[PDB]
RNA sequence: AACGAGACUCUGGCAUGCUAACUAGUUACGCGACCCCCGAGCGGUCGGCGUCCCCCAACUUCUUAGAGGGACAAGUGGCGU
């Protein structure tokens, strides 16, 4: 058993998959076929393995993102996520209250509005 | 009103199906491809027990084979294939006619004429070439070829002139005639490479899809973009119906029957829902062809199988 | 980032696909010769046994050695962040 894959597959396998990411299906010999044009990998044994690993993180890709490469669609809905979120346009409900010894302050830095009261009980645990 | 049942399912493949065609001549034959590097001759019974039983299984290549089809008088059946050859058949016995030489690299489309004199190839040489029957080349297109790998071709069916379609992964599609073997027109259109085309029985339209998996219309004759559709994720075969205006497109869970006068799907074909996860928990649908009664249509899958449907009122 | 590990080279295992062979074979007859009726028949012929005859025959499965393809944890089910 054994054979747990060495750096250089996976070194060029996220490079290969980043700049053809259309060409990619996800079997294995379409795959292999498309990184033979794509490149050239001097060894047939190797290219039979590097294949192997471009078709493995495919799968991976097509669900959340991966952390050790991109892809532009991701970075899309990254932009999407990063600028407005459906949650709030309101800052933040427009009106929240406060308890007493806030009061307090505001009283002495000319605020007089838009507050509760509650003097809730002693103390830390108890 | 006009709905779909499954009919049945063939057996008797170790790979996926890559193509299926059928010969309007003897519609009690059906031909078939896989990735089991034969193409399997049929004999169909209507008993629905089965639906049928492999009569003969021609032998002889090296890798997969790609696409197949039948000769116009039906006693010939023609290969193209991933190990860079072709094959002529004699579709009666085995006993290949004529093997033809010269590609470098695979033989991805094929497609065989109404006269039976030529012969045409794609290639991931990016490369259409033309065959004589006697196994030789009248012309090689090097020429304001694809720059990419040559996804299908296509003789069209017309009053007498010569056009043939081709469409290549450089996301175009090239019609040609012949004689002068020149660009009749390019057509754009499409993100991503593209699949396949078809042409309808007519010929003045081609229905071409890909990786978009929309399914876009071009004049052949008009020069003209008419409109698109949204296919789904992808299409990987088309075929129109040989006695309607409808449009059969292949997705992966589905197959989505379209009418085309108006415009609608008609059903999405479900075949068995068997529980699986969770990439691709159905196997893709990757071919498909129609019968010439045009009650029943075939299917081409990965778990090789062939699922049969017919059209019920 | 570098050396070693791996990658690499050779060898074995998979080709009725490709390439081609009297300093390699097979098949087919043409055969005529020998042999025994040994089986149907009569001893001939048909069938069986090897050798000589073999070609301006056909072929390359076997033998030979070259170009290629094939295996990747690829697919499925568990398990692992």
């Amino acid at each position: 058993m054994g054979r747990v894959r060495t750096k250089t597959v996976k070194k060029a396998a996220r490079v290969i998959i980043e700049k053809y990411y259309t060409r990619l299906g996800n079997d294995f010999h379409t795959n292999k076929r498309v990184c033979e044009e794509i490149a050239i990998i001097p060894s047939k044994k190797l290219r039979n393995k590097i294949a192997g690993y471009v078709t493995h993180l495919m799968k991976r890709i097509q669900r959340g993102p991966v952390r050790g490469i991109s892809i532009k669609l991701q970075e899309e809905e990254r932009e999407r996520r990063d600028n407005y979120v459906p949650e709030v346009s309101a800052l933040d409900q427009e009106i929240i209250e406060v308890d007493p010894d806030t009061k307090e302050m505001l009283k002495l830095l000319d605020f007089g509005s838009l507050s509760n009261l509650q003097v809730t009980q002693p103390t830390v645990g108890m | 009103t006009e709905q779909m049942t499954l009919r049945g399912t063939l057996k008797g493949h170790n790979g996926w199906v890559t193509q299926i065609a059928t010969t309007p001549q003897f519609p009690d034959m059906i031909l078939s491809a896989s990735r089991d590097k034969t193409i399997i001759m049929w004999k169909l019974t209507r008993d629905e027990t089965n639906y049928g039983i492999p009569q003969r299984a021609l032998r002889g290549h090296s890798h997969f084979v790609s696409d197949v089809v039948i000769s116009s008088d039906g006693q010939f059946a023609l290969s193209g294939s991933w190990d860079g050859t072709l094959r002529l058949w004699d579709l009666t016995t085995g006993t290949t006619t004529r093997r033809f030489v010269g590609h470098t690299k695979d033989v991805l489309s094929v497609a065989f004429s109404s006269d039976n004199r030529q012969i045409v190839s794609g290639s991931r040489d990016k490369t259409i070439k033309l065959w004589n029957t006697l196994g030789v080349c009248k012309y090689t297109v090097q020429d304001e070829s694809h720059s990419e790998w040559v996804s299908c071709v296509r003789f069209s069916p017309n009053s007498s002139n010569p056009i043939i379609v081709s469409c290549g992964w450089d996301k175009l599609v090239k019609v040609w005639n012949l004689a002068n073997c020149k660009l009749k027109t390019n057509h754009i259109g499409h993100t991503g490479y593209l699949n396949t085309v078809t042409v309808s029985p007519d010929g003045s339209l081609c229905a071409s899809g890909g990786k978009d998996g929309q399914a876009m219309l071009w004049d052949l004759n008009e020069g003209k973009h008419l409109y698109t559709l949204d296919g789904g994720d992808i299409i990987n075969a088309l075929c129109f119906s040989p006695n309607r205006y409808w449009l059969c497109a292949a997705t992966g869970p589905s197959i989505k029957i379209w009418d085309l006068e108006g415009k609608i799907i008609v059903d999405e074909l479900k075949q068995e829902v068997i529980s699986t996860s969770s990439k691709a928990e159905p196997p893709q649908c990757t071919s498909l062809a129609w019968s010439a009664d045009g009650q029943t249509l075939f299917a081409g899958y990965t778990d090789n199988l062939v699922r049969v449907w017919q059209v019920t009122i």
